[PDB]
């Protein structure tokens, strides 16, 4: 049942200093800290996607690269997950990540995604895929998509572990990127072990009932990660509150 | 040390003191999320060996303790792997598959066997890991008039492969004439009824057997065996293991606020000074245990054979005993009396002979 | 090879009473499927005793060629069968035996 409803535009923004997370589960309280590490630049790149559902393919999927920044400002019910994984099809394994209002189920299975994947709403995820075969990864635990807010997540895939970070921020009356730190924490480490090279961005749509689908809009942002060095400032309480990029300008380097 | 039988009066550093390991902790997370060993081993309803039941087993804790207190059994022949080191070892995935026979067959479950149920029924290859486990079930698959919802494949063109499964029904074709779906001479169907019954001989009794198959792959292994976690004792040079990070240290009472997330702590040099107790959430302050250097004090071999040891460092309560900003002095008595310096001892404290005296 | 547990439990080795009839005759009986029986009215003689051996003989006899296919589990003639038991009550009968025992 796959149908093609989606199309995509795309703009440029300044990353700032988001993307900081902590690079281990370590305590460390009141000092400065080098890690090297796959980390978002700052002041770098970051591509701001707007996709627009109204009531043709025009709706690519993303590379990953070394690892993912995404940024969403659009309420918990509207992004609902990601697709990781390379080929996309029957061949290969894939990882889907799946939230709804009541929990999250992470799932590595042999999906034959669809061209243009949206959960519709009971929900079905007929038009995310058209089969599953071959799965041998399921993991159900409590949503970290839930309720003017920004939604922060930062996916890895080193040696066999997807790692992904979160931060919840109550930004106000500020570019959707803002200001200051707000380090994002280690969310779940899943012992995936799959090749992921390309992703996508999962939303859901809602019946029309009166043009099948209500027409919508998803707004997120997406940066890529580098290796990097940064220096990490840990508070008297453990919290990561300030970071210099040490390879962004001479004073930082100075500072690193 | 000073490599002589003379010892000029002075104060030498000779040894090392060091507070010895009393015992050891190795404290892991609250076992939880066991694996189904309960539903494999213990269902209402076996299968047929021809369409053997295969539950796959991963992202659990497998505790074998329950199998093996889980009935009497004719055979727990492991191939490849000895019974006890399971639990001490991790997989990637456990295959359980499960499965009803007669007991003159038992014996076919295994590498290099032949017979009806290896040929055409259950095959192990020949480089198999894992184990396999039968018991009787003469109250649970055994009734009088005769149980025949138990089958078993008689007839195949070829041998089955290892780990495969046939579920046709197919009219076996044992002549040269077609048999065209329906029954007839030389036209017989491959599944035959294991007709059960409580006066059997032992032979041909009802046995259900078990094949646990643990694979290891390119995956990170996450089928992994309960570590026991012992009970936790503070204030003592224990050695600790706490999540696979080791060492040697007294765990004292912490003041230190963690976020959820943290597990661990480490110094400004990188060095552990803290960890969260995966038992209960509470945070211990790593701190090693006492060491010091062992310096004696000692006038002229001419005038006295009398020593003093300097613990420098160690308080005296962690080890004539006087305590000094030094370390904790032993054989010396301190006086009120202060006088030139004779032997230094440290932080304004210095020795003297007159027995062995210190002081200001 | 000894006697098996299903011998012990399923055989009538006394006659059951009067409310319940059964044939008297000292009869080895081969069920199959591993099931071996003897249906004895054994009473106290030198005599039940030396027939009683006669029929474990026929059961060990009816035992060894279990293995065999359904159509050969028999004796090889018709004589064989009570041969193996008839020594079997040839050499319970002898005086070393009894003072053996
Ligand atoms: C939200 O997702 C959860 C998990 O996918 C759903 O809960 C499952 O519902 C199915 C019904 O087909 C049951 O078989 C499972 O046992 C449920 N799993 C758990 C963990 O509860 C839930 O129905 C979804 N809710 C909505 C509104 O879509
Ligand atoms: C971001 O990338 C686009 C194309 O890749 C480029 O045109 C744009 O100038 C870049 N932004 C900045 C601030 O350099
Ligand atoms: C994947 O599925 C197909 C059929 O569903 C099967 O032939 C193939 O062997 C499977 N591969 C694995 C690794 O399970
Ligand atoms: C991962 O997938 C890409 C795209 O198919 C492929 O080019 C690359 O070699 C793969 N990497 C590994 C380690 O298999
Ligand atoms: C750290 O914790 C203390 C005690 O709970 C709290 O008062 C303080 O606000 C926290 N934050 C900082 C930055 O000190
Ligand atoms: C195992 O089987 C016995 C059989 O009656 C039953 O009493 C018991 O509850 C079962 N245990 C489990 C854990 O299923
Ligand atoms: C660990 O198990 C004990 C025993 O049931 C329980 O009292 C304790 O609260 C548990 N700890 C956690 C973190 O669940
Ligand atoms: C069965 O025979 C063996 C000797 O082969 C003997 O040791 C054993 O006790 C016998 N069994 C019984 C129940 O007497």
């Amino acid at each position: 049942q796959c149908v093609n409803l989606i199309t995509r535009t795309q703009s440029y923004t300044n990353s700032f200093t988001r993307g900081v997370y902590y690079p281990d589960k370590v305590f460390r309280s009141s000092v400065l800290h080098s890690t090297q590490d796959l980390f978002l630049p700052f002041f770098s790149n970051v591509t701001w996607f707007h996709a627009i559902h109204v009531s043709r393919f025009d709706n690519p999927a993303l590379p990953f690269n070394d690892g993912v920044y995404f940024a969403s400002t659009e309420k918990s019910n509207i992004i609902r997950g990601w697709i990781f994984g390379t080929t996309l099809d029957s061949k290969t394994q894939s990882l889907l990540i799946v939230n709804n209002a009541t929990n999250v189920v992470i799932k590595v299975c042999e999906f034959q995604f669809c061209n243009d994947p949206f959960l519709d709403v009971m929900e079905s995820e007929f038009r995310v895929y058209s089969s599953a075969n071959n799965c041998t990864f399921e993991y159900v635990s409590q949503p970290f998509l839930m309720d003017k807010n920004l939604r922060e997540f930062v996916f890895k895939n080193i040696d066999g572990y997807f790692k992904i970070y979160s931060k919840h921020t109550p930004i106000n009356l500020e570019r959707d990127l803002p200001q200051g730190f707000s380090a994002l924490e280690p969310l779940v480490d899943l012992p995936i072990g799959i090749n992921i090279t390309r992703f996508q961005t999962l939303l859901a749509l809602h019946r029309s009932y009166l043009s099948g689908w209500t027409a919508g809009a998803a707004a997120y942002y997406v940066g890529y990660l580098q290796p990097r060095t940064f220096l990490l400032k840990y508070n008297e309480n453990g919290t990561i509150t300030d970071a210099v990029d040490c390879a962004l300008d001479p004073l930082s380097e100075t500072k690193c | 040390t000073l490599k002589s039988f003379t010892v000029e009066k002075g104060i030498y550093q000779t040894s090392n003191f060091r507070v010895q390991p009393t015992e050891s902790i190795v404290r892991f997370p609250n076992i939880t999320n066991l694996c189904p060993f309960h539903e494999v081993f213990n269902a209402t309803t076996f299968a047929s060996v021809y369409a053997w039941n295969r539950k796959r087993i991963s992202n659990c804790v497998a505790d074998y303790s329950v199998i093996y207190n889980f009935a009497p059994f004719f055979a727990f022949k492991c191939y490849g792997v000895s019974p006890t080191k399971l639990n001490d070892l991790c997989f990637t995935n456990v295959y359980a598959d499960s499965f009803v026979i007669r007991g003159n067959e038992v014996s076919q479950i295994a590498p290099g066997q032949t017979g009806n149920i290896a040929d055409y029924n259950y095959k192990l290859p020949d480089d198999f890991t894992g184990c396999v486990i039968a018991w009787n079930s003469n109250k649970l698959d055994s009734k009088p008039s005769g149980n025949y919802n138990y089958l078993y494949r008689l007839f195949r063109k070829s041998k089955l492969k290892p780990f495969e499964r046939d579920i046709s029904t197919e009219i076996y074709q044992a002549g040269n004439k077609p048999c065209n779906g329906v029954a007839g001479p030389n036209c017989y169907s491959p599944l035959q009824s294991y007709g059960f019954r409580p006066t059997y001989g032992v032979g041909h009794q009802p046995y259900r057997v078990v094949v646990l198959s643990f694979e290891l792959l390119h995956a990170p292994a996450t089928v992994c065996g309960p570590k026991k976690s012992t009970n936790l004792v503070k204030n003592k040079c224990v050695n600790f293991n706490f999540n696979g990070l080791t060492g040697t240290g007294v765990l004292t009472e912490s003041n230190k606020k963690f976020l959820p997330f943290q597990q661990f702590g480490r110094d400004i040099a990188d060095t552990t000074d803290a960890v969260r107790d995966p038992q209960t959430l509470e945070i211990l302050d790593i701190t090693p245990c006492s060491f010091g250097g062992v310096s004696v004090i000692t006038p002229g071999t001419n005038t006295s054979n009398q020593v003093a040891v300097l613990y420098q460092g160690v308080n005296c309560t962690e080890v004539n005993v006087f305590q000094t900003r030094a370390g904790c002095l032993i054989g010396a008595e301190y006086v009120n009396n202060s006088y030139e310096c004779d032997i230094p001892i440290g932080a304004g404290i210095c020795a003297s002979y007159q027995s062995i005296i210190a002081y200001t | 090879p000894n006697m098996t547990q299903g011998f012990w439990e399923n055989s009538m080795l006394t006659d059951p009473g009067n409310v319940q009839k059964a044939v008297c005759h000292p009869t080895a009986w081969d069920l199959g499927k591993g099931d071996f029986r003897i249906l004895m009215c054994t009473k106290v003689t030198m005599d039940d005793f030396l027939t009683a051996h006669h029929e474990m003989g026929h059961i060990q006899y009816d035992m060894a060629y279990a293995a065999q296919p359904f159509l050969l589990r028999n004796g090889a003639n018709e004589g064989f069968h009570e041969a193996v038991g008839e020594i079997m009550s040839l050499s319970a009968a002898t005086p070393k035996h009894l003072k053996s025992i």
